[PDB]
RNA sequence: AGUAUGGGAGAGGAUGGUAGAAUUCCAGGUGUAGCGGUGAAAUGCGUAGAGAUCUGGAGGAAUACCGAUGGCGAAGGCAGCCAUCUGGCCUAAUACUGACGCUGAGGUACGAAAGCAUGGGGAGCAAACAGGAUUAGAUACCCUGGUAGUCCAUGCCGUAAACGAUGUCUACUAGCCGUUGGGGCCUUUGAGGCUUUAGUGGCGCAGCUAACGCGAUAAGUAGACCGCCUGGGGAGUACGGUC
């Protein structure tokens, strides 16, 4: 699992202002740091059917965050998915 | 149990004690219950008809 | 033969037949007698009475080993367990002491069917 | 309540060793858990009998 | 790293022994890096049931901190050791360095 | 509506280990005539020694008491103890984003028990089946045995009175008494009394209802979206199609 200081860094480096844990880049970063964390765990478990509920949240919710983004702004957006290496 | 047995206590009185010792285990009960297989809807039915009925006799108690 | 002067009685009540033995401690067994064993043999075996003669009788034989103070352990449900001891207690024994050894399992095997009669 | 206070454990067991009901000893719902928890533990440790 | 509480129930017969195992534990756990909060000796205590035919055993108590490795070192040793028999591991939030009953 | 930081309760999920009780079987010590079962019997077991009792072993499955109108989970469902990985919920004050929301045709994932495929395991229980009984007959209900199966690993199958027989989300509308996890305030005799909040129960005004009944966990008063119904049979059946 990720760690305080981790959460920390990565606010750090997806901050648009001081104090800001609320912007959808600094949550969508999160959330893909999260999901890709979690993969190593679902690699040993492949039956835990009731934490992947819970990961499929996570997918949702990035999901409806970057739609969010690109309806606003597109080049956040762009910045945004090039930065955290997304596709889509 | 466990009921030792004084130096002069009659053997009808400790049979008395070793009654009421057995009762208040309630070692019997567990034996009757053990005598076949309950299924668990049954089971269920039971102890929420037995949870009702306390209900009720507490409130009844209380009025 | 052997004579002690300790001994034990193990009452095996069961709703079909009482089966009380007599042992020495460390378990070695001096004498028994049944409900069946003593006439009584049907539905009768079940009753107090059966069990009081069967306790009667096997006093009488555990005497021969010269024991007058015995302890008492009993297993099982139904009718019985009661009027041996009773019995035993008035053949001229001394019972020390009276406990239940009935086994209670902790939720392990799976118990038959229930009868629909 | 832990499993190394084996005077208070003790309170809460009956002769056969089963453990008393939380209707006759008063106790709370968060106390009795943690209770039978230390009991447990306690029985594991042969610290008191599982039974007799 | 994280806190633990150990417990250790020891074969009587190698009760002069147990001096040397909980030293060489706790240099394991030291020279993996360790943080030994509490350490105690129960003593001989009479057990409630027979285990393996023995009705009496030595009862050690440890506190300490460490890590997963050391954690799976220590649980080793405790499975292949032959004086040991019994011992309970407990994860602790928190460290526990107060004098505990029966300690007497 | 969502995010960060401090705390709390929980049979929520996955993997591995370990403890006690009991049943079966196998050897050994004492010991002799029955044991077992039913309304009553009989089959069956027993003098090459049963049953009962004590001692030592093999193996499988489930976790007494605590236990609760209790708890957790989207649902199905989850029960001894310990370690590792892991999802959600409650709760305090701050600091952020700024409508990012609700619902949802197609689609997709999960989904009790039974059953299916390959390979293991098999104590107890037990469809099929064998014998003994009851009966006019007994293909059953009762009794003695007993295979698949129930268990493990990997997949498939997509069904239940899968029920609160009550789709999801939102705001408002007398009161009274319980219980679970928290927050705040006041008493003193160390535990109690008031509030508040999220669950979970019992009554009941107004309102609703064919009646029974529901009644802040609505079946009341209103809004958004979806699914479904149109006399009983024929019939969740035929043909075609997909799996
Ligand atoms: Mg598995
Ligand atoms: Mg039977
Ligand atoms: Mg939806
Ligand atoms: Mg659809
Ligand atoms: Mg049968
Ligand atoms: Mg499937
Ligand atoms: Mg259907
Ligand atoms: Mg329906
Ligand atoms: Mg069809």
């Amino acid at each position: 699992a990720l760690t305080n200081a981790d959460r920390a860094e990565i606010i750090a480096k997806f901050a648009r202002a001081e104090n800001d844990t609320g912007s959808p880049e600094v949550q969508v970063a999160l959330l893909t740091a999260q999901i890709n964390d979690l993969q190593g765990h679902f690699k040993a478990h492949k039956h835990d059917h009731h934490s992947r509920r819970g990961l499929i949240r996570m997918v949702n919710q990035r999901r409806k965050l970057l739609d969010y983004l690109n309806g606003k702004d597109h080049e956040r957006y762009t910045a945004l998915i090039g930065a955290l290496g997304l596709r889509r | 149990p466990q009921v030792k047995l004084k130096e002069g206590e009659p053997v009808d009185v400790a049979i008395r004690r070793f009654k009421r010792s057995c009762e208040k285990a309630g070692v019997l009960a567990d034996v009757r219950k053990r005598e076949f297989y309950e299924k668990p809807t049954q089971e269920r039915k039971r102890k929420k008809a037995a949870a009702v009925k306390r209900y009720q006799k507490k409130l009844a108690r209380e009025s | 033969t052997r004579t002690v002067s300790e001994g034990v009685a193990h009452i095996h009540a069961s709703f079909n037949n009482t089966i009380v033995t007599i042992t020495d401690r460390q378990g070695n067994a001096l004498a028994w007698a049944t409900s069946g064993g003593q006439g009584f043999r049907g539905s009768r075996k079940s009753t107090p009475f059966a069990a009081q003669v069967a306790a009667e009788v096997a006093g009488k034989a555990a005497l021969d080993y010269g024991l007058k103070n015995l302890d008492v352990l009993v297993k099982g449900p139904g009718p019985g367990r009661e009027s041996a001891v009773r019995a035993l207690g008035a053949v001229g024994y001394k019972i020390n002491s009276i406990t239940d050894v009935t086994p209670i399992p902790h939720n392990g095997c799976r118990p038959p069917k229930k009868r629909r009669v | 309540i832990d499993y190394k206070d084996i005077d208070t454990l003790k309170q809460y067991i009956t002769e056969n060793g089963k453990i008393v009901p939380s209707r006759i000893t008063g106790t709370k719902a968060r106390y009795q858990r943690q209770l039978a928890l230390a009991i447990k533990q306690a029985r594991y440790l042969s610290l008191i009998p599982y039974t007799d | 790293m994280r806190h633990y509480e150990i417990v250790l129930l020891v074969h009587p017969d190698q009760s002069d022994q147990v001096v040397g195992m909980v030293e060489r534990y706790i240099s394991q756990i030291k020279e993996a890096d360790g943080q030994i909060h509490r350490l105690e000796d129960w003593g001989r205590r009479q057990l409630a049931y027979p285990i393996n035919k023995i009705h009496k055993a030595h009862y050690i108590l440890m506190n300490v901190e460490c890590g997963q490795s050391t954690l799976d070192e220590l649980e080793e040793l405790f499975r292949y050791n032959d004086a040991i028999i019994r011992n309970l591991i407990i994860r602790r939030e928190h460290a526990i360095t107060e004098e505990s009953l029966l300690a007497k």
